[PDB]
């Protein structure tokens, strides 16, 4: 019904209607974890490469 | 060969149906987290609606309609008609109901029923049934949960003989393409002990569910007086027949209730597809006046009718979209113009 | 993204030399390896399996290994022999006598040195190699044991590359000596910790197949290998060919290999065909459907409805309608869903490439990952415990330094696979 | 006059990026070659074009975008593609080697080895800009690099631009048109650890993308090229309000304003109408009414849920062509009387409207026919949460066996976090019901 804020310019039109009204982790912590699992793979990578030596 | 899932094992009613498909040995049973399924019997709480028709190549079927427990909740079905103008607080075949909070429209209630009882007129109201408010408004914040007050109709319709209560229940199915179709083979439940105007406290006369009342068995086996006997007796006692005196308001009733919440849950345009099955509880008043007392969602059936309406089911709404390699029901449509 | 092939054994070699026959054809690389075709598709992802040398001549990156020179000089004078690198043919005189031992051990471990030295020349001239294949025979010594001992021995050189394999298993239906069951129980326990991929391949299946539907009396290796070469072909399409599927060999495994244990494959093929005998008339996509996914066409004897897919690859070759195709893949799915795991959604992938093989207007390729494949290894495992139980033809590998107890856990760390397949298969 | 800068990341990122940027110099009516005849003010200006556009002496007009992926060949046909001279190597980044549908093996292991780069070739933007906004990330859900990589970098921009806005494109995994078997943990994974630096994401299913191909384009078998060139068209009706004069939705802030009032629910569904295929002979074009009324059919939604069955807390409507408010107006009357529109009781039951007289450019030889009007709805309605739940379910069965877990950890991630993003998921599917009932 209520149309409220209407703009208009060349290009169109805009506005709006009512119809009824109402009733970060830091640079550190990223490299940590990273790094964290990269840690985690080398690990692995070493257990596999010593199990093969055995 | 179709396939389809069971995750509701209480249902008497479905438990028949998958009876009968597996019977065809066209259809067969999956496990019940099995999702390649092309119909569903799904539960009866939280049936997971969001996961169907998700599955490339499978025409997906379910035997429930999402969001039609507005219809078959109590504080629902009060809200749902004071508050839909297809039906209106001014309804003419509801009772005059509230819905009241434990500590809402409880201020509203009390105004009405003022003249109720400071006006001469009759007086009884049910969640208990009273003629006292305070004796109900105690009763619903000892139990817990929200209830709904309602008129309670003093003046019944009575079997004779006994002069007894009853109440009636049709069985209606809705399709895919939501064709309401009526059972033509509905059922009374009735009462055996005599109606008790007086005291209501007794509610064996007054409450006429098949679980209180088990005098049973005394004029009618089990309680049940179908279509055939009950439609004999009005031809006898009051020279008027069930489809005129009855019928036709309890089918104008069943659409009006289903055409209302139509663009709530229709399945017309969506990926997947569904049905259901209802129960309508009506009342009869001494005039032949039908009120709608509520509808089950997941109704049971009668043991006589259980063989024939499963059948139908499988008919009109399963084998409708699953097709396979004169009718039980009366379609409801009407267009009026105006 | 280059693949380095390996070929090992005397059945290695020749299902080998028969692979690059199959897909020179398809690339259209002739006998001298100048190109000679009419699209160019057939050149967009070439680099994977071919070098390409002094003139726009393509050279395979295949390496030939063997213990005895027998095999490998009947492929230098064959149809494709020229095309091979001669330097990539690294080979001892000694041989192995089907023996596991000396192929892995002694004989083997005088000449593997020889052999990595070939293969890391071919890897540092590829821009990425994504990984390396090898073609044995698990019964034999050679391609048994020399093959899983290059592949630990690659493996520790190029932990993060991608090793698939092509597997024969032994059986008694189609035997070269008794000692089978022992060198393929070794293989195993070898392939179960260093393999992506194996693509199990039994003879028995071969052999059933080649008389009980191509209708020949009396097949041979030749004809058993029709067979093989059509499947190895058919694997490969989708690397070889521009198309949809833009996937490494990784990406590949990643998605066909639920648990690292559980990666031996059922490769199935339609239509069967024998060599020689010409086909005039061409499947439809429900027919090839329902072939691919029939006992009868796949090349492991197992029966599939005794267990369940964890993953399923099929590969459609040819002109065909791609919705029909989907169609008729999503109509097995949801016939037969009980033999698909439900607790891996979605685990049956297709894919569609415009050139068909030579001699078919269209094929299809299945890779099954099913339980079933337990099957294979119970009957590998009760073979082995018939002679060890007696201890029976052993002295032939104590001879070489191995141990009872060297038996003893092949033996356990199989059981336990097949123990793995059951609890999955009751999921 | 305030910068966007585009990151294109993966290959569904970066070919939808293409198609993107194809048809936004068709709309601006800039060539490939980047030349701008319009443009009169040579070698720079602030016009509203200018977000999305840059501007060398020479008057060539610069996408602000980036692409990164962690594999060649994609990006690859970018850099010998028909709109070639448009970008700038040091704008296309490119590894050696995929992160293999491994969510673990493009934020972990991959993304290390990259991430650096692709922030210094963004910072190499950002410094070309007087006011940056913030983002506009385009990815996939499934893709190891869309969703591993991706995640890893909107965690960085909010450390290095934590002022800046981020917004999300994302494509929702659909088994139709993907090999992948893992998508639904690639998909968990990444919209754990993006979600608290998102602050509004347009999610897209492919399935629905699919059908709507198939069901109005007549496209038997859908490509990625229907299915970009579609979506094209709806990340073009959404960012129109950027690149054109206008007051509504003129900043990236102004998106989280009206479409997100809880910063965890910022997933708007997308609604568009009419798609028309060009082949069809015969056409009646559609009215205000008709192709507003469409906004409400699930068959045209960019996600299938039933928004009946839940709550409304913001409401767009873009139209592109024939549009006056009166009609608008009337229609939105007529669909309030007819359909179950629910909102919130703590917001207002309304629609903020933005029109555009030019209608709804076509790429030529393209799928879509012309239409004299358009329209696309932005509705923030908690009916999205059945695609979490859907997703959910699918993680769930996996998991419970462990299955493909063994990818993921042995890249170096912790079986952990697989149920750390799960309980997230869960705690963001009971957030959309609290809301939603
Ligand atoms: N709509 C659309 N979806 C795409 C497109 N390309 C890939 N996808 C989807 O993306 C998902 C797989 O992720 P990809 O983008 O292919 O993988 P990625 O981001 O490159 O990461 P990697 O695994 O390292 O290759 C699948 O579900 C595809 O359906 C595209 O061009 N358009
Ligand atoms: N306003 C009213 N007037 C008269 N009787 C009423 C009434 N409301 C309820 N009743 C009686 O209550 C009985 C059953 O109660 P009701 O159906 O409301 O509960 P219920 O849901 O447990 C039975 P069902 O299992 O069929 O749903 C009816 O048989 C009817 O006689
Ligand atoms: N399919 C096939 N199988 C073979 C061939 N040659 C041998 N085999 C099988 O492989 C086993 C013998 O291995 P072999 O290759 O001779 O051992 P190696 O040469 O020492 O490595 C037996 O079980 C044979 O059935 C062949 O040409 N084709
Ligand atoms: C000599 C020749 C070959 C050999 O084995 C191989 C070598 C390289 C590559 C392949 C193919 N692997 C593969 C393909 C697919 C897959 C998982 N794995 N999932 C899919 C889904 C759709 C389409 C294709 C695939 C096998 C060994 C020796
Ligand atoms: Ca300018
Ligand atoms: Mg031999
Ligand atoms: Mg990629």
């Amino acid at each position: 019904m209520e149309v409220i804020e209407l703009n208009k310019c060349t290009s169109g039109q805009s506005f709006e209607v009512i119809l009824k009204p109402p009733s970060d982790p830091s640079l550190e912590e990223i490299q940590k974890k990273l790094e964290a699992a990269e840690e985690r793979r080398k690990y692995q990578e070493a257990e596999l490469l010593k199990h093969l030596a055995e | 060969m179709y396939t389809f899932v069971v995750r509701d094992e209480n249902s008497s009613v479905y438990a028949e149906v998958s009876r009968l498909l597996l019977a065809t040995g066209q259809w067969k049973r999956l496990r019940k987290d099995n999702p390649r399924f092309n119909l569903m019997l799904g539960e009866r709480n939280r049936l997971p609606f969001g996961r169907l028709g998700h599955e490339p190549g499978l025409v997906q079927l379910v035997n429930y309609y999402r969001g039609a427990d507005k219809l078959c909740r109590k504080a629902s079905l009060v809200k749902l008609i004071k508050t839909s103008p297809e039906l209106s607080e001014s309804c003419t075949w509801f009772p005059e109901s509230y819905v009241i909070y434990p500590t809402d429209e409880r201020e509203v209630f009390l105004a009405a029923y003022n003249r109720r009882r400071e006006g001469r007129e009759g007086n009884v109201w049910i969640a208990l049934i009273s003629s006292e408010a305070s004796e109900l408004l105690d009763f619903i914040d000892e139990q817990g949960q929200v209830h709904v007050i309602q008129k309670y109709l003093e003046k019944p319709l009575l079997l004779e003989p006994g002069h007894r209560k009853f109440d009636i229940r049709s069985w209606v199915l809705v399709d895919h393409l939501y064709n309401i179709y009526l059972y033509r083979e509905g059922v009374l439940r009735t009462s055996s002990e005599p109606y008790n105007s007086a005291n209501f406290q007794d509610k064996t006369c007054h409450l006429t569910n098949h679980c209180i009342q088990k005098n049973y068995g005394r004029y009618e086996e089990g309680n049940e007086m179908f279509f055939e006997e009950f439609n004999q007796y009005l031809m006898d006692a009051l020279n008027t027949t069930l489809e005129n005196s009855i019928l036709l308001q309890i089918k104008h009733i069943i659409r009006s209730c289903l055409m209302c919440i139509e663009p709530a849950i229709s399945t017309k345009h969506l990926h997947y597809q569904s049905f259901q099955l209802f129960g309508f509880d009506f009342m009869v008043d001494e005039e032949l006046k039908v009120w709608l007392i509520e509808v089950n969602g997941a109704p049971a059936c009668a043991q006589k009718l259980y063989a024939e309406l499963c059948q139908g089911i499988v008919d009109v709404a399963i084998s409708s979209v699953f097709p396979l390699a004169t009718s039980i029901f009366i379609k409801l449509h009407h267009h009026h113009h105006h | 993204r280059e693949i380095v092939h390996i070929q090992a054994g005397q059945c290695g070699n020749q299902i080998g030399a028969k692979f690059w026959e199959v897909i020179s054809d398809e690339h259209g690389i002739d006998p001298t390896g100048s190109y000679h075709g009419d699209s160019d598709l057939q050149l967009e992802r070439i680099n994977v399996y071919y070098n390409e040398a002094t003139g726009n001549k393509y050279v395979p990156r295949a390496i030939l290994v063997d213990l005895e020179p027998g095999t490998m000089d009947s492929v230098r004078s064959g149809p494709f022999g020229q095309i091979f690198r001669p330097d990539n043919f690294v080979f001892g005189q000694s041989g192995a006598g089907n023996n596991w031992a000396k192929g892995h051990y002694t004989e083997g471990a005088e000449l593997v040195d020889s052999v990595l030295d070939v293969v890391r020349k071919e890897s540092e001239s590829c821009d990425c190699l994504q990984g390396f294949q090898l073609t044995h025979s698990l019964g034999g010594g050679t391609g048994s044991g020399m093959g899983t001992l290059l592949i630990s021995k690659i493996r520790e050189e190029y932990p993060d590359r991608i090793m698939n394999t092509f597997s024969v298993m032994p059986s008694p239906k189609v035997s070269d000596t008794v000692v089978e069951p022992y060198n393929a129980t070794l293989s195993v326990h070898q392939l179960v910790e260093n393999t992506d991929e194996t693509y199990c391949i039994d003879n028995e299946a071969l052999y059933d197949i080649c008389f009980r539907t191509l209708k020949l009396t009396t097949p041979t290796y030749g004809d058993l290998n029709h067979l093989v070469s059509a499947t190895m072909s058919g694997v490969t399409t989708c690397l070889r060919f521009p198309g949809q599927l833009n996937a490494d060999l990784r990406k590949l495994a990643v998605n066909m290999v639920p648990f690292p244990r559980l990666h031996f494959f059922m490769p199935g093929f339609a239509p069967l065909t024998s060599r020689g005998s010409q086909q005039y008339r061409a499947l439809t996509v429900p027919e090839l459907t329902q072939q691919m996914f029939d006992s009868k066409n796949m090349m492991a004897a197992c029966d599939p409805r005794h267990g369940r897919y964890l993953t399923v690859a099929a590969i459609f070759r040819g002109r065909m309608s791609m919705k029909e195709v989907d169609e008729q893949m999503l109509n097995v799915q949801n016939k037969n869903s009980s033999y698909f795991v439900e607790w891996i959604p979605n685990n049956v992938k297709t894919a569609v490439c415009d050139i068909p093989p030579r001699g078919l207007k269209m094929s299809a390729t299945f890779i099954g990952n099913s339980t079933a494949i337990q099957e294979l290894f119970k009957r590998i495992s009760e073979q082995f415990t018939a002679m060890f139980r007696r201890k029976a033809f052993l002295h032939w590998y104590t001879g070489e330094g191995m141990d009872e107890m060297e038996f003893t856990e092949a033996e356990s760390n199989m059981n336990d696979l097949v123990s793995e397949y059951q609890q999955y298969q009751d999921a | 006059m305030r910068e966007c800068i585009s990151i294109h990341v993966g290959q569904a990122g970066v070919q939808i990026g293409n198609a993107c940027w194809e048809l936004y110099c068709l709309e601006h009516g800039i060539q490939p070659d980047g030349q701008m005849p319009s443009d009169k003010t040579i070698g720079g200006g602030d016009d509203s074009f200018n977000t999305f556009f840059s501007e060398t002496g020479a008057g060539k007009h610069v996408p602000r975008a980036v692409f990164v992926d962690l594999e060649p060949t994609v990006i690859d046909e970018v850099r010998t593609g028909t709109y070639r001279q448009l970008f700038h190597p040091e704008q296309l980044i490119t590894g050696k080697e995929d992160a293999a549908n491994n969510y673990a093996r493009g934020h972990y292991t991959i993304g290390k080895e990259i991430i650096d780069l692709v922030l210094d070739r963004i910072r190499k933007l950002a410094d070309q800009c007087t006011g940056l906004q913030g983002f506009l990330v385009f990815h996939s859900f499934g893709g190891g690099t869309g969703s591993g990589f991706t995640s890893l970098l909107m965690e960085r921009l909010s450390v290095d631009y934590g002022k800046k806005s981020k917004l999300e494109f994302s494509i929702y995994p659909a088994p139709q048109v993907s090999t992948a078997v893992v998508e639904p943990y690639n998909s968990i994974l990444t919209t754990h650890t993006t979600l608290e630096h998102s602050d509004c994401a347009f999610m897209v299913d492919n399935e629905a993308i699919y059908d709507i191909c198939r069901r109005n384009l007549d496209i038997e078998r859908p490509t990625y090229t229907n299915l970009n060139r579609l979506i094209s068209q709806i990340v073009s009706s959404i960012t129109a309000s950027l690149r054109f004069d206008g007051a509504l939705n003129v900043d990236l802030t102004e998106f989280q304003t009206n479409l997100v009032p809880y910063p965890r629910i910022h997933f708007p569904l997308a609604t568009y109408a009419p798609v028309i295929s060009a082949e069809k002979a015969y056409h009646e074009q559609l009215s205000v009414a008709e192709i507003t009324n469409a906004c409400f059919e699930p068959a045209n939604q960019m996600v299938k849920c039933d928004p009946r069955h839940g709550k409304y807390m913001a409401c767009c409507l873009l139209y592109r062509g024939d549009v006056v408010p009166k009609d608008v107006n009337a229609a939105i009357a007529t669909i309030k009387t007819k359909r179950s529109i629910q909102f919130v009781d703590w917001c207002p039951t309304g629609f903020k409207v933005g029109i555009n007289y030019q209608p709804p450019t076509v790429v030529p030889g393209g799928d879509l026919a012309k239409v004299q009007r358009a329209v696309c709805m932005l509705s923030n309605t908690t009916a999205i949460a059945e695609a979490w739940a859907r997703l959910d379910h699918k993680f769930d069965l996996m998991y419970a066996k462990r299955a493909f877990v063994h990818w993921y950890v042995g890249e170096g991630m912790e079986e952990g976090e697989f149920s750390e993003a799960r309980e997230d998921m869960a705690a963001l599917e009971k957030d959309y019901e609290e809301v939603g009932v």
